[PDB]
């Protein structure tokens, strides 16, 4: 679902917090289903995105943090009340749709 | 502290007699240049003039997030360095530079005088995709930020390029788009000032909008018997439904997707209904 | 003829500034709603418009 | 997947000279008079004094 993310002038989570791409874009996009590599019965939880950032990525940016994040700009500690963990893995699962 | 004559010009392609005039972050002519090692706020991009080794680049500089050191033992490495390197990217193998950072670019350009005017050449464009908003020093010299103004280069060795928001001799060379002008009296557009500020004003609203409760409910209406609900007195934050809710489907008309976090309207309406994929 | 050819210029630039309010079948007439609504890439066909 | 259910919500909008209801997450800033300085008065982006 997030596939349709991938293009100049999208939004969303992977657009604005994961990767951005220029609203020039001057290129191609290439994407093909892995079920049968990336994914597991148990599941595989090695895929991780991020879901919380104060601002959106600029163009072609990238975010390698693991701060404890907060809404309220407070000195979180630890996961808990009002301290989320920025990254959070996708679970892909062989039969899931 | 000082001033910076006619310096800090740098290529923003092949082009050659041309008089190209062009938009970008430029330093204004005859600005306030800075004189020194502590922690420089990087703003928009930087002239840095001139012992010196290099320099690093980044925005917390505490190995919290990805930082480049630029040095010559050249070596430019971006990793999470303590002020050792680990989860990281990029490796590679009178003084003036001009540094910016544009779609995840760096643009290094580079220039050397025996010590005026002269027109920085592009080194490097290095795809770092980081956050800079400081720097620091490696070892008197000056520190000057680019601000957005529009410039007349002559051209492919840029000469005598000219700033038009500095001077009404300026401002009418660049309106006429030629360095040599004639006696005379002449009109000109306005090149002088332009916004720096913004105001916002938005009404006061705090209460947020239920989609959670709205997209989560158990039952949902036939298509045929599809139901109407008015969204009134509420903000609409898409972001917050991020954490679910994958949106198989996001298809905006006559708005922009990205525009809806800065719109507002006078009136919201919701139809909801289940299909067939 | 002095009254016609002061009239002839004034209809003449009243003609020119209420052409601003034809949108000329773009999404509007105005440039601000235009970006205010429409992101960039897609604005640019109604500005150019 | 096409014989699967798919929860659909089609939202309109409505963007006329009346009291807005429905507002973006931005915080609104200082009120400056006398300068030329961008403006956002409830979607309405421009530029002037």
């Amino acid at each position: 679902d997030d596939v349709r993310q991938i293009a100049p002038g999208q939004t969303g989570v992977i657009a604005d917090y994961n990767y951005k791409l220029p609203d020039d874009f001057l290129g191609c996009v290439l994407a093909w289903n892995t079920n049968s590599k990336d994914s597991s019965t148990s599941g595989n939880y090695n895929y991780l995105y991020r879901w919380v950032r104060r601002s959106k990525l600029n163009p072609y940016e990238r975010d390698l943090s693991n701060d404890i994040y907060s809404p309220g700009g407070q000195s979180c500690s630890a996961v808990g009340p009002n301290c989320y963990n920025p990254l959070r893995p996708y679970g892909f699962f062989t039969t899931a749709g | 502290q000082f001033l910076s004559s006619h310096r800090g010009v740098y290529y923003p392609i092949f082009r050659s007699n041309v008089l190209h005039l062009v938009q970008d972050h430029f330093l204004p002519f005859d600005s306030n240049v800075t004189r020194f090692n502590p922690i420089i706020p990087f703003r928009d991009g930087i002239y840095f003039a001139a012992v010196i080794r290099g320099w690093v680049f980044g925005s917390t500089m505490n190995n919290k997030s990805q930082s480049v050191i630029i040095m010559n033992n050249l070596v430019i490495r971006a990793c999470n360095f303590e002020l050792n390197a680990f989860n990281c990217t990029f490796e590679y193998v009178l003084r003036e530079f001009v540094f910016r950072n544009k779609d995840g670019f760096l643009h290094v350009y580079s220039g050397y005088q025996p010590i005026g005017f002269n027109a920085l050449k592009p080194i490097f464009k290095l795809p770092l995709g980081i956050n800079i908003t400081n720097f620091r020093t490696l070892l008197a010299y000056f520190v000057g930020y680019l601000k957005p103004t529009t410039f007349m280069l002559k051209y492919g060795t840029i000469t005598d390029a000219v700033d038009c928001s500095q001077n009404p001799l300026a401002e009418l060379k660049c309106s006429v788009k030629s360095f040599e002008i004639d006696k005379g009296i002449y009109q000109t557009s306005n090149f002088r000032v332009a916004p720096s500020k913004e105001v916002v004003r938005f009404p006061n609203i705090t209460n947020l909008c239920p989609f959670g409760e709205v997209f989560n409910a158990t039952t949902f209406p036939s298509v045929y018997a599809w139901e109407r609900k008015r969204i009134s007195n509420c903000v609409a934050d898409y972001s917050v439904l991020y954490n679910s809710t994958s949106f198989s489907t996001f298809k905006c008309y006559g708005v922009s997707a990205t525009k809806l976090n800065d719109l507002c309207f006078s009136n919201v309406y919701a139809d909801s209904f289940v299909v067939k994929g | 003829k002095l009254q016609d050819v002061v009239n002839q210029n004034a209809q003449a630039l009243n003609t020119l500034v209420k052409q601003l309010s034809s949108n000329f079948g773009a999404i509007s007439s105005v440039l601000n709603d235009i970006l205010s609504r429409l992101d960039k890439v897609e604005a640019e066909v109604q500005i150019d418009r | 997947v096409g014989h699967q259910p798919y929860r659909v919500v089609v939202l309109s909008f409505e963007l006329l000279n009346a009291p807005a209801t429905v507002c973006g997450p931005k915080l609104s800033t200082d009120l400056i008079k006398n300068q030329c300085v961008n403006f956002n008065f409830n979607g309405l982006t421009g530029t002037g004094v």
